[PDB]
């Protein structure tokens, strides 16, 4: 629903970070399903501030591998980050 | 990116090392380099575009002179490339999260949540997750190349450069090497170079073989082509035979 | 045959030259720049590891110098002048050597090692390529943690040496005390002679860190290479320490 | 000479290098010892070589137990064998005149004049006769590694050991260490041993084959043998493949 | 924690063990006369190649005495003093001490490195299967050239001390050459004040290069050991050296 689309670079990872954690402390349960092909390619810090985000509240399974870039889902598997994340 | 350097050559220690040569990195591709030890080839790596100063030629990226053109750029343009250098250089008083860590401060101004999750993602990427706090000075030899491997793709570099990673090792290290070489190049789209002594290896992963010797290219191709043009150096050079351009000291009497 | 030396002459004075110009783009304070907690711990290395080796030497020096005093002062009858010999010599004279020849010296070489060491491993080259100026990391704490510390170590050398001067001049020997005390404060002060010895070791901390960064760094990576150039260092410097030393001696009390 | 080696056993300070190794090095054959970097090989052969104690172990000469020699026959036992060793260990003080010359004084009583023809006698069976009176600091690498064994055939020993032979990375100097093994071997009637890494070199030279880790013999046999009982150790060894009994730390959360 | 300073302390303390037994061995058994004949070229590496350091240095040192010696007896007795005050320090405590350490810097880093790397390349251990003891071989004629090297440099160095010092005291500043000359005959005896100058330099001698080889011939084959040993030798013979200083003047001349 609330996604945080656009170029996730180093310079402005820092408040792409905190939107997303504002849009985690209006948490829900299921969390919210974030399409993460509205991002820009290419960023492996996108994935660091993914990650972040989801283990904000790591009891919550929010995951969206539906939604997962092709560029994003080819360094998750070739990095064995791969989990059962279908939906 | 392409990267091109032309007319290089290269004067140390009053020897010329490298004699115009001409090279063409293909973009997304393994270009590799091969050749007798003792012939530069670190220096010419070096010479792609790093600390080493050439006496004439020019170096191009994106097409770009990188001599003079400018400050600013240059320095920015230095977080495209990653280096496993002979050995591989850890830095001893650093833990490995901090050897990984290191570059991202030269660029970047991040918050310690996100440097510290950037760091567990590189080091799972060649099988170090979980390592984070040992001494670098503590693990056996395949972690140490490892590690310093997280460090050279720790800011998603386009260029990656293996010097000499086949020279000398086990067996098994071979394998995972090679094959983080494999899964590497697919999964960031990078552009590679290996240079190695190790000619059976080489010869099954590069696309493109160039075979330098005594300052100058000596032959060029993809690894068939290569074994089509048997000039008697190349030849010798990539097939082991001890017979060929080489020198004996006798002369009975 | 003989154009062997004379090139070996060239090039060690090539050298030298080189090494100024390091000296003079290190000591620019640039290194601002980044934290100095870098450079309370380099200080560790430099300065408080060999706090035992200088208070050893300073306590066999006094004790020496005390024994020695004593045996030429007792042909003169006079044993006011313990106090008085033994504090201006390890002022003005072995406080500002001993210590600098122990200091670089023990620090000495083991700076010039670990420096080179970093050289030949590929370590600097690595962090050019990154972008961190290694003069800024590797090298200029390095440089200035050996200029404070020397200094210091000197003064707690001759404290340690005045003090075993006394243990035995005084407290073995049967010397009257007050003679000890008043023989030092007549006429040795603090405004001078101990002034004159830390400028003293100020000039020599620069000249023994500095050939030590020098020596390391400077350097094209050849295997035998460390092993010569710790030596080397001890010897330049050994010389350097009392070259100077000559001369401000003779004008600080000339 | 046949050599046996029974219930080899040897610690370096408390930890174990090897625990009961079994041994049959074959008169006129050519035996190697492959295993992963570092798991003592150069230590096994130092044992074999009589230069360390084993703990408990036999070491047999000829059927002879060298802890039962005394000290002349040690002493003459000692021109029975010549090894090459890792960096080559020349002499630096000395010419090559010297480094080949050496041994020869520690159990002859020679004329200078017998002395130096066969000094020049050995460089010649190695190509070597042009380097007479150069010191061998000014060598280039594979003169410098020649010069080493020359001296390790000087007395005409009936054992050759090669520490790490096929480690050197220069594709010529594989090709002529190749060829003066199997030159040397035919022309003196040695037993050698070739101790090494890179596989592509040892299996097609040994005629018998050990393969050795973690103190424990893993599989012996012909080259071919070892492919026919390769237990999944040896096999992932001998083809340099991934997933062998290789392990890494690896746990999420 | 602290178990871990325990641990150090024991294991160092293994290893002057079995220096000992080193040292043992290789001066108690020396047959081979034969081989013995080249020190007299190993002679080259540790007393020919270090004179110009010695001399350097006791030049200044002498003229350094002169200056400072001089500021001070012109209160009390430069006429007769300076020649007994230089001439006595020289003999009886700075040529034993000044050039015991500088010779334990130049050769004794020198030599140290040297062992180390005949060890480290394996070169030396390739000596047991020809059958050559490499003690007899390699370290023999190592620690000879040790004995005689530092004891003749002692002697140099007191002998340009003199000169430093008649330079300046005598020849720059107006005192008489008669009453110095005098003076030192007066009050320097040959039995004992040149004699104990030359006892000490031999117990330092066997004592600094003991080490020197004791340390270069380390058990652990890793590079990094070489630059230790480098650091340790220096550190240990300058602390052995001043300690032993102090007990030899303190009989002596007590
Ligand atoms: N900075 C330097 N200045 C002067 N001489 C150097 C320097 N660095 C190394 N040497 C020499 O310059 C060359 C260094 O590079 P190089 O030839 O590329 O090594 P390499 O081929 O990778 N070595 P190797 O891995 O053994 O085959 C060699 O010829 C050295 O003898
Ligand atoms: N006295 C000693 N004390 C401690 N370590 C020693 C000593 N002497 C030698 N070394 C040991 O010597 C061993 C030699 O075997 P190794 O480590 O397997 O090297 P290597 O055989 O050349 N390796 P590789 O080339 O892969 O076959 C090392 O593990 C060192 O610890």
């Amino acid at each position: 629903e609330l996604v945080v689309s656009g170029k996730i670079d180093f310079e402005n990872a820092e408040q792409q970070y905190q939107a997303g954690l504002a849009i985690i402390k209006k948490q829900t349960s299921f969390p919210l399903i974030v399409d993460l092909k509205q991002l820009e390619h290419g960023n492996t810090l996108a994935l660091a501030v993914l990650v972040q985000w989801l283990r904000q509240t790591p009891q919550k399974s929010g995951l969206h591998f539906k939604n997962v870039p092709e560029k994003m889902l080819k360094i998750i598997q070739a990095c064995h980050l791969q989990e059962d994340l279908h939906l | 990116s392409l990267i091109e350097v032309k007319n290089l050559s290269f004067n140390r220690g009053e020897r010329v090392i490298y004699d115009n040569i001409s090279l063409n990195i293909r973009r997304g591709q393994i270009t590799a380099i091969m050749g007798p030890s003792g012939t530069g080839k670190t220096t010419l790596l070096r010479l792609i575009g790093g600390q080493l100063v050439p006496d004439q030629g020019e170096v191009l990226l994106d097409g770009k002179d990188i001599a003079q053109m400018s400050r600013q750029e240059l320095f920015a343009a230095r977080a495209r490339m990653g280096m496993l250098f002979q050995s591989g250089a850890l830095f001893t008083d650093m833990s490995v999260y901090e050897n990984v860590a290191f570059p991202i401060r030269a660029h970047t101004k991040l918050s310690e949540n996100l440097i510290a999750e950037l760091v567990a993602l590189k080091l799972e990427s060649v099988g170090l997750r979980g390592t984070e706090q040992l001494m670098p000075t503590e693990l056996s030899g395949g972690m140490n190349r490892r590690v310093a491997l997280a460090r050279a793709i720790a800011l998603d570099p386009d260029l990656i450069m293996y010097d000499e990673p086949f020279a000398g090792q086990d067996p098994i290290v071979k394998g995972v090497l090679t094959r983080l070489i494999r899964s590497l190049r697919e999964a960031l789209d990078l552009t590679t170079i290996i240079v190695s002594h190790d000619v059976p290896e080489t010869l099954s992963i590069a696309d493109y073989i160039y075979v330098v010797a005594e300052g100058k290219i000596q032959g060029e191709g993809t690894p068939e082509e290569l074994q089509a043009y048997a000039s008697p150096f190349v030849k010798q050079f990539l097939t082991g035979s001890a017979e060929g351009p080489v020198e004996y000291q006798f002369s009975h009497q | 045959t003989i154009a062997w030396l004379g090139r070996l002459v060239i090039e060690r004075i090539r050298g030298i030259g080189v090494a100024a110009l390091m000296l003079l783009q290190i000591i620019f304070s640039l290194p601002s720049a980044g934290g100095f907690g870098r450079f309370v711990y380099q200080m560790h290395r430099v300065g408080v590891m060999s706090l035992l080796i200088i208070t050893v030497s300073g306590l066999f020096i006094g004790l020496v110098l005390g024994l020695q005093g004593y045996s030429i002062l007792v042909n003169v009858g006079s044993e006011s002048m313990l106090g008085t010999m033994v504090s201006l010599t390890l002022l003005r004279e072995l406080a500002p050597v001993v210590a600098a020849l122990l200091f670089a010296g023990r620090a000495g070489s083991a700076l010039t090692a670990e420096i080179g060491s970093m050289k030949q491993s590929e370590q600097l080259a690595s962090m050019e390529m990154i972008g961190v100026d290694p003069l800024k990391q590797i090298v200029s704490p390095r440089l200035w943690a050996g200029i404070v510390s020397l200094p210091m170590l000197t003064v707690i050398f001759a404290a340690i040496g005045i003090v075993g001067g006394k243990l035995v001049g005084v407290d073995f020997l049967g010397v009257d005390e007050g003679s000890f005390w008043s023989g030092m404060q007549n006429n040795v002060q603090f405004g001078h002679d101990v002034v004159n010895g830390i400028i003293k070791s100020i000039v020599f901390a620069l000249l023994c860190t500095w050939i030590a960064v020098f020596q390391g760094y400077a350097c094209d990576p050849t295997p035998e290479g460390i092993a010569t150039a710790m030596t080397r260092t001890v010897v330049y410097s050994s010389l350097c320490v009392l070259g100077f030393d000559f001369v401000l001696t003779a004008v600080m009390f000339g």
